């Protein structure tokens, strides 16, 4: 998962 | 979904069913989990929705019959619609739902990867459209989540199929020349999921079409790769 979405 | 088959439980764990509570509770649209408080869906789903207070997001659902008054759901804190959005047919058909609480990931509910900017040139050959939508133009919402494998169509070919529309590179089309397999009413907002190098990527958001599964009328999807920076802008703020 190259694209990262921060929690 | 027209011409599809029943999904197996846990097959599309990023798939959600978005319900409206006003005037009565019913399925409204599909959506995809992309982060632990984030659902990616279509902007046109919120036509006439005056408040996020009427929305309920259900994850880890295979069958709509799993949903009763005692079924847990996620409340929506905020509806974020792309501010260039006017209507599905003109593009920018993309929206985020910021959830009131966080999704605990597991084998029934987990995020789908967004496409990479470098993957704008990759050719996806294993794409699937999912949802609880109609199986034909005049039908009803399905109990079981359906799936259909659909080929991607080039922008040039999609534009030939939609004379009178402007098919932009911010749209991505998918469908068989002879028709028969497509999204339909109730599927919009849901994912177009493509498997590449053993990883699923959210390639499209179910947006619009002329009817459902018609010959030479591919489904038109929001081309998610063209909105990765917009998504990060909204989800990674401050
Ligand atoms: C008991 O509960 C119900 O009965 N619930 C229910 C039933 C139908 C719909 C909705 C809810 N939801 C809305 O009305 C929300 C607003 C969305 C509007 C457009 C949407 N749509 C239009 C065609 C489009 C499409 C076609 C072909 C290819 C593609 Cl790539 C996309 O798919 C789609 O879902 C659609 N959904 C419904 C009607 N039309």
């Amino acid at each position: 998962c190259t694209t990262k979405i921060k929690p | 979904i027209v011409g599809g088959t029943a999904s197996v439980r846990g097959e599309w764990p990023w798939q959600v069913t978005l319900h409206t509570t006003s005037p009565t509770q019913r399925h409204l649209c599909g959506g995809s989990i992309i982060g632990n408080q984030w659902i990616l869906t279509a902007a046109h789903c919120f036509y006439g929705v005056e408040s996020p207070k009427i929305l309920r997001v259900y994850s880890g659902i295979l069958n709509q019959s799993e949903i009763k008054e005692d079924t847990s759901f996620f409340g929506v804190q905020e509806i974020i619609i792309h501010d260039q959005y006017k209507m599905a047919e003109s593009g920018y058909d993309i929206a985020l739902l910021k959830l009131e609480t966080t999704v605990g990931y597991g084998d029934s509910q987990r995020p789908i990867c967004l496409p990479s900017k470098g993957d704008r040139n990759v050719i996806y050959t294993d794409c699937w459209v999912t949802g609880w939508g109609y199986r034909k133009l005049r039908d009803k919402i399905q109990n079981t989540l359906q799936k259909a494998k659909i080929p991607l169509v080039t922008n040039e070919e999609c534009q030939k199929r939609y004379r009178g529309h402007k098919i932009t590179h911010k749209m991505i089309c998918a469908g068989y020349r002879e028709g028969g397999k497509d999204a339909c009413k109730g599927d919009s907002g849901g994912p177009l999921s493509c498997k590449h190098n053993e990883v699923w990527h959210l390639v499209g958001i179910t947006s619009w079409g002329e009817g459902c599964a018609q010959r030479e009328r591919p489904g038109v999807y929001t081309n998610v790769v063209e909105y990765v920076d917009w998504i990060l802008e909204k989800t990674q703020a401050v």
